[PDB]
């Protein structure tokens, strides 16, 4: 079930609205490498989506 | 990996009948996915993340369950819902699909039309005949046909063919086509199709005179 | 919207490697977190999973195709690429791609499917015989008549009548394998025995695997 981790973190990123395609690319992609990063890159999408506001 | 049982593999109902297919996961899943396959065509998602109605899906259809244990419904079965159901998982590598269960409807009894076509000019030439019996839209899918040239029962010289049942009506058409080189065939005079079904009272006959 | 659909031989060789094109509209593989997958169905049986390939060229492989898996993407061509090598008849199957992104986990669109048939035999392409209307073909009211598509390999033969325009009616059968080890199949419509003056039926047939194609009238 490391696909449901992918598919609830994937759904996050998909929400923040101020990351450009690059940006969005690379933490999903990270997500799609290994999953049990997810809470850490949420936390680093976030803080980098802020930062962009 | 993760693997699905369906059940039933079959199942026979009657339109407007409320019908329940089951999917249990030999582990947790977070979700689970319905297709449907019509006969000749690529599955098509019906049911999405468990519960919820891809498009074009009408409201007759729901989907419902968690952990192990998962259930599609449909609650007004109409002919066009014919089809065979799988269910699917994407929650681990490699993605699965359930076994599938096929849907048939259940109906009123109906006769058969029987029609006779002898072998085309055009094939006598090259020195081959066909001969086809068509039984067209009878129910159900129980059918006997026996080939009589000049009053003699055929055996081995003939393959039947049968439908999926119809989208709309919800029955069956069946040929079953004669084989002969061009020389036996004008070896013999009368071409018979001899047909039983539930729907007749009496056994048909359709023949021909070379 | 979106479409898929697959390309390659209807027809390969115990021990070749088959190739596989799925070409694709309606999304891109280079945005984030799109996906496209194989599946197929051996005649009869169940869906299985075989391969995907992500934006990011992340690829999986069921295990039970035993390595024997390739997928690649052209993004510039909407292409996506499966290669399957050591080709057994036990892979005679209609093949699928079909669209899934990061978000779902589920394929929500997928192609028309192309079926891929392994054996030995060489392709053999039909002969369509008229199977005319007449007084013996005739209930009510309703006249049948078809096309008698025999003698081809391999599967598949596709039937329409009038390019499509007549669909009401139309029975395609299922083809039968013969002994000779080929197969044959017939394609019938009932129609108002009133419009056998009037109205041309033509039955267009298709046997992509020998490049046939063959438009037979049907008159009484």
């Amino acid at each position: 079930s490391y696909n449901d981790e992918k598919k609830l973190a994937s759904n996050e990123i998909a929400n923040l609205p101020n990351l450009n395609e690059e940006q969005r690319s690379a933490f999903l992609s990270s997500i799609n490498d290994d999953p049990s990063q997810s809470a850490n890159l949420l936390a680093e999408a976030k803080k980098l989506n802020d930062a962009q506001a | 990996d993760i693997q699905m049982t369906q059940s039933p593999s079959t199942l026979s109902a009657s339109v407007g009948d409320r019908v329940t297919i089951t999917c249990s996961a030999s582990s947790r899943v977070g979700y689970m996915h319905w297709y449907q396959q019509k006969p000749g065509k690529a599955p098509k998602l019906l049911i999405y993340d468990t519960s919820k109605l891809a498009s074009g899906v009408p409201s007759r259809f729901s989907g419902s369950g968690s952990g192990t244990e998962f259930t599609l419904t449909i609650s007004s079965l109409q002919p066009d819902d014919f089809a065979t159901y799988y269910c699917f998982q994407g929650s681990g590598y490699p993605f699965t699909f359930g076994g599938g269960t096929k849907v048939e409807i259940k109906r009123t009894v109906a006769a058969p039309s029987v029609f006779i076509f002898p072998p085309s000019d055009e094939q006598l030439k090259s020195g081959t005949a066909s001969v086809v019996c068509l039984l067209n839209n009878f129910y159900p899918r129980e059918a006997k046909v026996q080939w009589k040239v000049d009053n003699a029962l055929q055996s081995g010289n003939s393959q039947e063919s049968v439908t999926e049942q119809d989208s709309k009506d919800s029955t069956y058409s069946l040929s079953s086509t004669l084989t002969l080189s061009k020389a036996d065939y004008e070896k013999h005079k009368v071409y018979a199709c001899e047909v039983t079904h539930q729907g007749l009272s009496s056994p048909v006959t359709k023949s021909f005179n070379r | 919207q979106v479409t898929l659909r697959e390309s390659g031989p209807a027809l390969v060789k115990p021990t070749q490697t088959l190739t596989l094109t799925c070409t694709f509209s309606g999304f891109s593989l280079s945005t984030a977190g799109m996906s496209v997958g194989w599946i197929r169905q051996p005649p009869g049986k169940a869906l299985e999973w075989l391969a995907d390939i992500w934006w990011d060229d992340k690829k999986h492989y069921n295990p039970s195709l035993k390595d024997r898996l390739t997928i690649s993407k052209d993004t510039s061509k909407n292409q996506v690429v499966l290669k399957v090598t050591n080709m057994d008849p036990a892979d005679t199957a209609t093949y699928y791609c079909a669209r899934d992104m990061i978000f779902n986990f589920y394929f929500d669109v997928w192609g028309q499917g192309t079926t891929v048939t392994v054996s030995s035999a060489s392709t053999k392409g039909p002969s369509v015989f008229p199977l005319a209307p007449s007084s013996k073909s005739t209930s009510g009211g309703t006249a049948a008549l078809g096309c008698l598509v025999k003698d081809y390999f391999p599967e598949p033969v596709t039937v329409s009548w009038n390019s499509g325009a007549l669909t009401s009616g139309v029975h395609t059968f299922p083809a039968v394998l013969q002994s000779s080890g080929l197969y044959s199949l017939s394609s019938v419509v009932t129609v108002p025995s009133s419009s056998l003056g009037t109205q041309t039926y033509i039955c267009n047939v298709n046997h992509k695997p020998s490049n046939t194609k063959v438009d037979k009238k049907v008159e009484p």
